[PDB]
């Protein structure tokens, strides 16, 4: 409200984490304290929007921060050094001796993909293959499959929408995850001829959508009645997954009869238009898929002896077990914190220079807006010191080597704000989606909302007291939030 | 009043030093640094010295809300809080306040409330 | 090559050339007013090292420093100009390249046009 | 070396040096991947670069070749070279 | 007219790097001759021969750069210091910032690889 | 950027339970979190020591009784570190004032003679308990005392027998206590080395000048302080910073004499007329030699071999022979240009009468 002044602000030009669309920004710092966030303008992001969370969850990057190194001693923790926490888990490892996929690594939302990178590295060069996502199926590998990047993302660009003329949303509230390109939706459906339809938990949408089933009964059900022929007789049509179904143990009965549609229908995937997308909602996700970061089966089935979890506040207790050694990065104290033995600083996003690479595939850099408060560091370079303290180490030092090693993984991720086509659509369809998914067999379980509330989602989010009196009001149960029409 | 040292001490200071103002214990916004935490942050440069002396104006908080609320006939009334005394103009800028609705409603640059009439 | 080498004669530290990052940009047209003049010129700025950008004082409250280039940001006519400046003084940059509204028509008539079926939304203005 | 872990290709969309690297890919990647079935088989394109194979066996030792090469079966033999020198 | 200082040299940039080599090597002559009324002048706390070595440093620093415009002002500028050195304009504290080796060990952590840089955040 | 030489890291934690984060890059305006008290800060060594511990941030409690011999320690940091007191050690309060809120404690208290308020007994033993019992009440995390060279309990010296005695007490209220023992010290503007060698009219020895030890530059005990504060290690130990090379008191002379080019002046008279010469000039009110010193010329230096040294801190004690040119120079008169022969001919050529 009347905190400050525009004339006393950096402006720093940096990148939306709390949404994997990536949407551009213009911070503005005073010295240590970050003031506000204000939008940017990219015509084929987010064209001058951005959502309610990214504008109010600096709140969150001021209050229950992580400062120092912390260890659990029993009920307590105590603050400690960088020194005596990295011996610490050294000593853990030659104590407990974890061999091969017992040492288990947890990305989540939130994340670099310098970050990821490092822990990847890490972990393999003590044996490990357990390289794991913070979802709630993250413990084994995805039904669409990490091998092409056409499977995991929204193939057709956001600027695709504007020339859509028929759209499938399976199991995503857009206005929960992305909003904005609800917004574009919108859009395009007032000023087009546009025909939507959603197979999901019925969803209080910003247009009309012609809701037809909650089940994949009715989704193989509508896509071969009546809305397949809408698909087929359109120019440009979209369908829409949600990566909750990612997040379901019937994810491959979906994506294959998905893929099915789409290698039967010209229309949805051509050499001018690939019509599938995979609507991821955090901005993570995507760069952990385009540097592997899956888990691989053999690791899939093993308990874990050490837990390395890496801005993860999504954890339920049952995915770690109570007689494993845990060592939390993050930058803020929600959930994942309390479970943990020792706990290691990390810095937010407007402390970090990081790449994110948003749902189109697109490469973005992030800018430092301020030092890291504190006691604390780069992850990066946190992992970089705690593999040296371990038996191993990693081949690079400064920034321009941990570059060159992403462009040794992935040369995209160093082409920033470039979004690029793909020239292997029907293999990727035909080897990911249809092939190793015929065995898995649809449930009856109907489809759940993958976010019971857009506010209080992640660690910045539930540190924030503006989400908190946000998501008491704006309830629907509220009569202030309800026009009786 | 005892306030505990980060390094384990304790930190004596009377009970009339620790208030926020001799009209107010309390802080009157969030980030407000409560005198106890600014004591026990920087004792070293308070030890030695004596506490009557410092200075210790009232706060304004509780002086305006003891002003008693005036009254309009009208859905406006004008604030500049001109003295009406001295020359010139003293005061604050022109502020037309709405007290249409229920409550009193106070100018955003000096805290006079005014109602409309009931 | 043959880029002259004025990093030798500026007096100016060698760690700016070593370790230092520059940024090369354009102000972002702002969103809270809709000018467009702080535009139209390349400013450079320096990356941050985080130990020594701001940190609070005890004494008073005021914020420090130690890198020396928080305040300073060159202003430049053109992009090359910026990077030949930066290549002659041996400072390694980053070239932030600009993001321009997309030109898409506007009637005042698409606010009155004619509804052959169901109304989308009712327009107030 | 104990085993193959994960394999990563990379290529241009259209340049001149990939294609038969491409032919490759559209033609032979399931039988790659059921002779290998316990690795991560990674494609991953961007227009300009040089084509070429990494490989990771274990403890993160990552191994390396072009394949600039004029034929899919020079593809296949050099392939399966560098995942034999382990 | 406005007449020229002591040991003032003209300003003149030379043609050809083969008399930049003459005028370079007078220079580093007239160093090492005038060193020891350096440390006279200047109440120096160490040797003439660590003085000549700073010099041959300083001269060595400079030893691969073939553009010859930057040469010539690298001589001018060297010229401008020993005028500054050799009559007793420099006090002695613009000397020794030629000289950090020679005063005490500042402290005793000095980072030379990462995990210590890290440990004290400058990495 | 500047640095942070004096620690190995930024977060710090003490053993009282206070964490202490570490801000900038170690110049005047950063701050090491840290909370000292040095007893002594208005003399040779705690004044190097404040300097060192302060030129980055460590915040400084000086205890002070002359106004004004202290004026020159405000130099040593920004505002707000450096922080003065006044103090008596007949005087709790103040003492417990002082130590509050410190991390860290340095008594470098003690007189090299005795006065009409202090003997040497309360200024090196009850001085030391008073310090004592409150860095134990107040459960400061860390005590550096020093105590001096050659210290014994039983002795023909007091001075080194009150030095023995306020060794055991703090060690035997303060368990966790550091105790140093530097050797005779030297450098600029030192008390009885070589500012008396190079101004005294005449030396005296009640022995020959034969007492022997090993002497040590005053910066390099200021930077073994300034490594013992900083590190945990050093609880309950015992150090012996004496410096690598024996010097007799005749050699040290020889040395002062020929840097010098002056020939400083030695007499050797024995031990009763010296040690009652010194005793009436222990009335005047400036300080003198005293009876108690004359004592100690004769009890040469005995190294304690079970105590650490300089080599257990990573240091490397300088040479009196290279720093007497630094030290002495200042006296050295530098009488006239050598040989001025062959000249004529040169000096012929000027004009030396103006008309
Ligand atoms: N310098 C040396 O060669 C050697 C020194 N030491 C020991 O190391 C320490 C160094 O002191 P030094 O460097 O010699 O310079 P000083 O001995 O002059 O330091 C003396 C300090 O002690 C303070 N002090 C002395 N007596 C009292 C008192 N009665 N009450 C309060 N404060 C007092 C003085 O305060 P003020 O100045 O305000 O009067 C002064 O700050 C001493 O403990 C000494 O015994 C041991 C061996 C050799
Ligand atoms: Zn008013």
């Amino acid at each position: 409200a009347f905190r400050a002044r525009p004339w006393e602000l950096k402006k720093t030009e940096s990148i939306d984490v709390m949404d994997a669309v990536g949407s551009n920004i213009r911070i503005d710092s005073k010295g240590v304290e970050v003031m506000r966030v204000i939008p940017r303008v990219h015509e084929d992001v987010n064209e001058e929007w951005i959502n309610d969370k990214s504008r109010f969850a600096c709140d969150g990057l001021k209050t229950q921060r992580l400062t120092t190194p912390l260890i659990r001693v029993g009920d307590k923790f105590v603050n400690a050094t960088w020194d005596d926490a990295l011996s610490t888990i050294a000593k853990a490892y030659q104590q407990k001796a974890p061999k091969g996929d017992e040492f288990k690594a947890v990305a989540g939302a939130l994340v670099e993909v310098e970050s990821m990178v490092a822990l990847k590295d890490m972990t393999n060069a003590l044996g490990s293959e357990n390289t794991t996502t913070d979802t709630p199926n993250g413990n084994s590998a995805p039904a669409h499959g990490i091998t092409f990047r056409s499977n995991y993302l929204f193939n057709s660009s956001i600027a695709g929408i504007e020339d859509a003329d028929a759209i499938l949303l399976v199991g995503t509230n857009p206005r929960r995850e992305a909003a904005v390109m609800n917004a574009r939706i919108r859009k395009a459906w007032l000023r087009q001829e546009l025909e939507i339809a959603s197979v999901g938990p019925t969803l209080d949408a910003t247009f009309d959508v012609a809701e037809l089933g909650n089940t994949h009964a009715d989704l193989e059900k509508a896509l071969s009645g009546e809305f397949g022929e809408v698909l087929k007789n359109a120019k440009n049509p979209l369908i829409i997954v949600g990566s909750g179904i990612t997040d379901r143990e019937d994810a491959g009965a979906f994506f294959n009869t998905i893929g099915k549609f789409v290698e039967s229908t010209p229309s949805v995937l051509n050499e001018n238009w690939n019509g599938y997308n995979v609507l991821q909602r955090s901005a993570s996700r995507a760069g952990a898929y385009d540097i592997g970061f899956t888990p691989s089966d053999e690791a899939s089935k093993t308990t874990p002896k050490m837990v390395w979890l890496l801005g993860a506040d999504e954890v339920a207790a049952s995915d770690i077990p109570a007689d494993a050694f845990v060592v939390y990065q993050g930058h803020n104290g929600d959930v994942g914190a309390q479970f943990a033995d020792v706990v290691l600083p990390g810095a937010a996003y407007t402390e970090k220079a990081g790449t994110y690479v948003n749902t189109e595939g697109r490469s973005q850099i992030s800018r430092a807006a301020t030092g890291p408060p504190g006691g604390a560091r780069e992850d990066w370079k946190i992992l970089r010191a705690v593999s040296e303290y371990l038996g191993v180490a990693l081949p690079y030092e400064d920034a321009y080597e941990v570059r060159d090693r992403l462009a040794e993984i992935s040369p995209s991720l160093v082409r920033y704000d470039l979004v690029e086509p793909t020239v292997f659509g029907d293999v990727a369809v035909q080897h990911s989606l249809v092939g190793p998914n015929g065995s898995v067999t649809p449930s009856s379980a109907p489809l759940t909302e993958t976010i019971e509330n857009f506010y209080m989602t992640d660690s910045i989010s539930r540190s924030s007291p503006t989400m908190a009196k946000s998501s008491i009001a704006f309830n629907k149960d509220n009569k202030k939030n309800q026009a009786f029409a | 009043k005892s306030i505990i040292s980060y390094n384990g001490n304790t930190i004596e200071i009377p009970e009339e030093y620790t208030k926020q103002a001799p009209n107010r214990d309390s802080t009157w916004a969030p980030a407000q640094a409560s005198k106890t935490e600014i004591y026990k942050n920087n004792m070293v440069r308070f030890e030695q010295k004596d506490l009557s002396k410092q200075p210790m104006p009232y706060a304004g908080i509780e002086l305006i809300a003891q002003q008693p609320v005036r009254f309009v006939h009208g859905n406006t009334a004008v604030c500049d809080g001109a003295n009406h005394n001295g020359p010139g103009a003293q005061g604050h800028p022109k502020i037309f306040i709405n007290v249409d609705a229920p409550g009193s409603h106070a100018c955003q640059y000096c805290g006079t409330r005014y109602e409309k009439e009931h | 090559d043959n880029v002259p080498a004025h990093e030798i004669v500026s007096g100016a530290p060698a760690e700016l050339s070593r370790n230092r990052v520059v940024r090369i940009y354009q102000q972002a047209k702002p969103a809270t007013q809709s000018g467009e003049y702080g535009t139209f010129a390349w400013r450079l700025d320096w990356d941050i090292v985080d130990v020594a950008n701001r940190w609070e004082n005890d004494l008073i409250g005021w914020q420090s420093s130690g890198d020396y280039m928080q305040a300073t940001q060159m202003k430049f006519t053109s992009k090359e100009s910026a990077i030949k400046f930066a290549n002659k003084q041996g400072w390694d940059f980053y070239i932030q390249e600009p993001h321009h509204r997309k030109f898409r028509v506007k009637q005042y008539a698409n606010n009155f046009v004619h509804s052959y079926g169901k109304l989308k939304h009712i327009r107030t203005k | 070396s104990a085993a193959l872990r994960e394999i990563r290709f990379h290529l241009c969309q259209n340049g001149s040096s990939s294609a038969p690297l491409r032919q490759f890919v559209k033609n032979q990647i399931g039988a790659f991947q059921k002779a290998n079935p316990s690795t991560k088989v990674l494609v991953r394109e961007a227009n300009g670069v040089k084509p070429i194979v990494f490989a990771r066996f274990d403890h993160g030792h990552e191994s390396k070749i072009g394949l600039d090469v004029s034929s899919e079966k020079e593809v296949a033999e050099r392939v399966k070279s560098l995942i034999e020198a382990k | 007219a406005i007449i020229a200082t002591a040991f003032a040299e003209t300003v003149k940039f030379s043609g050809s790097k083969q008399e930049l080599q003459k005028r370079t090597l007078a220079l580093y002559r007239q160093f090492l001759r005038g060193a020891p009324t350096f440390a006279d002048l200047y109440e120096v706390q160490f040797s003439i021969p660590t003085i000549r070595t700073k010099i041959r440093q300083e001269f060595e620093r400079h030893r691969f750069v073939d553009d010859l415009s930057i040469q010539n002002v690298l001589y001018a500028k060297g010229h401008m210091e020993y005028q500054e050195c050799i009559n007793f304009w420099k006090q002695q504290a613009q000397f020794l910032k030629y000289f950090p080796e020679e005063d005490d060990i500042q402290g005793r952590h000095q980072p030379s690889n990462f995990v210590d840089k890290f440990l004290k955040n400058r990495a | 950027m500047n640095s942070f030489e004096n620690l190995a890291q930024d977060v710090n934690i003490t053993r009282s339970g206070k964490t202490l984060i570490a801000k900038g890059t170690g110049g005047r305006s950063s701050r090491t979190g840290y909370t000292a008290t040095v007893f002594g800060a208005n003399g040779f060594l705690g004044s190097y020591l404040t300097a060192k511990l302060a030129k980055h941030g460590t915040t400084v409690v000086v205890p002070y009784r002359e106004e004004m011999a202290k004026r020159h320690l405000k130099v040593t940091g920004d505002l707000g570190v450096v922080n003065f007191l006044e103090m008596d050690l007949r005087n709790l309060e103040s003492i417990d004032e002082a130590v509050r809120h410190s991390d860290i404690v340095v008594n470098l208290i003690g007189r090299e003679y005795e006065t009409k308020n202090f003997n040497y007994y309360d200024v090196h033993v009850e001085g030391a308990r008073r310090i004592a019992e409150a860095v134990k009440k107040h459960n400061i995390a860390r005590y550096i005392h020093v105590s001096a060279f050659n210290a014994e309990i039983d002795s023909p010296s007091e001075f080194n027998h009150t030095k023995g005695l306020g060794e055991q007490v703090t060690k035997d209220i303060v368990p966790w206590a550091t105790i140093v023992r530097p050797a005779p010290m030297f450098g600029r503007e030192d008390k009885w080395f070589l500012d008396r060698m190079a101004r005294s009219p005449c030396l005296v020895s009640a022995n020959k000048f034969q007492e022997t030890s090993n002497p040590v530059h005053v910066i390099d005990v200021a930077a073994a302080l300034e490594r013992i504060c900083f590190d945990d290690s050093t609880v309950a130990q015992t150090f012996e910073l004496y410096g690598p090379q024996k010097f007799t008191q005749k050699q040290i002379i020889d040395m002062v004499s020929e840097t010098l080019r002056k020939e400083v002046r030695h007499i050797e008279l024995p031990k009763a007329l010296y040690q009652a010469y010194t005793k009436a000039t222990q009335a005047i009110w400036w300080p003198t030699y005293s009876p108690d010193q004359v004592e100690r010329q004769f009890l040469s230096q005995k190294i304690d071999p079970s105590a650490k040294t300089f080599n257990d801190l990573d240091l490397t004690p300088m040479e009196l022979p290279d720093l007497m040119f630094k030290l002495i120079r200042p006296y050295r008169v530098n009488t006239f240009q050598h040989d001025v022969s062959q000249l004529e001919n040169k000096e012929k050529t000027f004009v030396h009468i103006l008309d």
